């Protein structure tokens, strides 16, 4: 690979 | 043709804090988020930069989390409406006056079957160049 797109985030419990 | 420099190696895009109740129904989705990739230094001559996308996917076709939150997959676009899912490709125009080439990108998460289930996001979309 050349480049790399990290992709990030949380779900998070609300029901 | 010769290839430029890339100068966007590794490029993050952070999603945030999802909350499950807004992920519950199939269909829901994230907002979308920003993403670039740049390359400079680009040789006289190489007038286009092709992007080629792989990373992995599951069945609904979008990349998949290999986080541990279930039922979300990620959706990757370019700026235009094209999805952009594994083996795609994008091609973008050498910008003389600076000699360099950018793609500007969008990412978000969606569950395509509802249901999304608390934890984390993680994927990797790997891309690789190619020079005409
Ligand atoms: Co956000
Ligand atoms: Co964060
Ligand atoms: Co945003
Ligand atoms: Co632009």
């Amino acid at each position: 690979a050349d480049s790399r797109i990290r992709i990030r985030g949380y779900v998070r419990n609300n029901g | 043709a010769k290839p430029c420099t890339v100068s966007t190696t590794n490029a993050t895009v952070d999603l945030g804090d999802l909350y499950s109740f807004s992920l519950m129904s199939a269909g829901a989705a994230s907002a979308w988020h920003d993403v670039a990739l740049e390359l400079t230094n680009c040789p006289v001559g190489t007038s286009r930069v092709t992007a080629s996308f792989s990373g992995a996917a599951d069945s609904t076709g979008y990349y998949k989390n290999q986080g541990t939150a279930q039922n979300i997959q990620l959706e990757l676009q370019d700026d235009s409406g094209n999805t952009l899912n594994t083996g795609a490709t994008k091609t973008v125009q050498v910008d003389d006056s600076s000699q360099s080439a950018h793609f500007p990108l969008q990412v978000r998460a969606l569950t395509v079957n509802g249901g999304a289930t608390q934890g984390t996001i993680e994927a990797v979309i790997e891309i690789t160049y190619t020079y005409s």
